[PDB]
């Protein structure tokens, strides 16, 4: 009658099924045939429950440092790479569950942790199956995989910023990107590019490389959003502010950004409620104004003088200084008007 | 420009 009977039960169960699995394994041996050493399935263990039951207590504050306690992280990520590994991409429903409760629970204990989001990280083989996961048919199972990632890449630190970059998340997700039709899953998907667009000039070069990555992102930036949020044009110009360093030295790039109407789209922007949204557009159109005479010149014509003077004055310190780098790179450049 | 960042949080749908 220990204090935390239930929820060691609930981690010594997956652990015991994950031993299960290490087992069918290591008994690949001459005569061994699927009679003698069948392949488990998780349903033979009860397993979708206990993950089930382990995302519902991985909500409550308590439950989660108890969790961290009995080494709960760990246990989850093993259990989840273990069936990642045996049955691949299946449609198996009972898999696709047990896979999306795991991956709440690892984006519940993830949130907030330095400790949790470095040791996912650090387990590769885990890494490497909720990358893969991206390619699932469920755009469910797809959705919560890109919470966690969004959770990792957060405060990443050296180890788990290279991680993320060696098991390919950036390329991974930019294409997950461009497949997925579900609202939900675009908002998720985009959430962690957001953050991993910031890691370095190497992830922003993925982005940018993956073949209409740049068209589909300024196309999220007047999304049309079934439910009434602003989520996917936030995240969709947060991925593009953080490129823009990059596309603002690239003519190709900024040739796809001005067939996409981009600065018109920005400007627009500027009228913004979210500050989000205006934000990042000054970001953007700094990059964008600086050193361009063609881009200067069509931002003068669409009148982004007036625009950018309304906003220098701003309480918001991104807003204030995003608005003046542009509007100083647009008046030290004026047209012969 | 620093680049910006959605942050991190609890599981939602």
């Amino acid at each position: 009658h220990h204090h935390h009977h239930h929820m060691l039960h609930l981690l010594e169960q997956i652990r015991a099924y994950c031993e299960t699995c290490w087992e069918w394994q290591e008994a690949h041996e001459p005569g061994m045939d699927q009679d003698k050493n069948p392949m488990p399935a998780p349903v033979e263990h009860q397993i979708c429950p206990a993950v089930c039951v382990l995302m519902k207590l991985s909500f409550d504050e308590e439950h989660r440092h108890a969790m961290n306690e009995l080494g709960g992280l760990q246990a989850i990520a093993e259990l989840l790479q273990v069936d990642c590994e045996m049955y691949g991409l299946t449609n198996d429903h009972y898999s696709i569950t047990l896979r999306r409760y795991a991956g709440m629970a690892l984006t519940n204990l993830t949130f907030g942790d330095v400790a949790n989001k470095a040791t996912l990280c650090s387990m590769k083989g885990c890494m490497r199956a909720l990358v893969a996961q991206l390619k699932s048919e469920s755009e469910d199972l797809q959705q919560v995989i890109a919470s966690v990632l969004r959770n990792l890449s957060w405060r990443a630190d050296v180890n788990s910023k290279k991680t993320l970059r060696e098991v390919g998340s950036v390329k991974a997700l930019m294409e997950c990107a461009l497949e997925v039709k579900k609202e939900s899953t675009l908002k998720s998907v985009l959430s962690a590019l957001w953050n991993l667009s910031a890691h370095c000039t190497e992830n922003k070069a993925d982005i940018c490389a993956v073949d209409g990555a740049l068209a589909f992102l300024v196309g999220t930036l007047t999304y049309r959003s079934q439910t009434n949020t602003l989520a996917i044009i936030e995240s969709g110009g947060g991925i593009l502010r953080n490129v823009s360093s990059l596309i603002a030295t690239n003519e190709d790039h900024r040739q796809i950004l001005r067939e996409n109407n981009c600065l018109q789209t920005l400007l627009q922007h500027l009228k913004s409620h979210s500050l989000t949204i205006v934000s990042n557009a000054c970001g953007t159109l700094w990059n964008l104004s600086a050193r361009n005479p063609k881009d200067q010149e069509a931002l003068w014509d669409m009148g982004a003088v007036s625009m950018l003077k309304n906003l220098i004055h701003s309480k918001h310190k991104m807003i204030a200084m995003g608005s003046a780098a542009a509007l100083r790179n647009l008046m030290a450049n004026r047209p012969a008007k | 420009p620093r680049d910006s960042y959605s942050g991190d949080a609890l599981y939602e749908f």
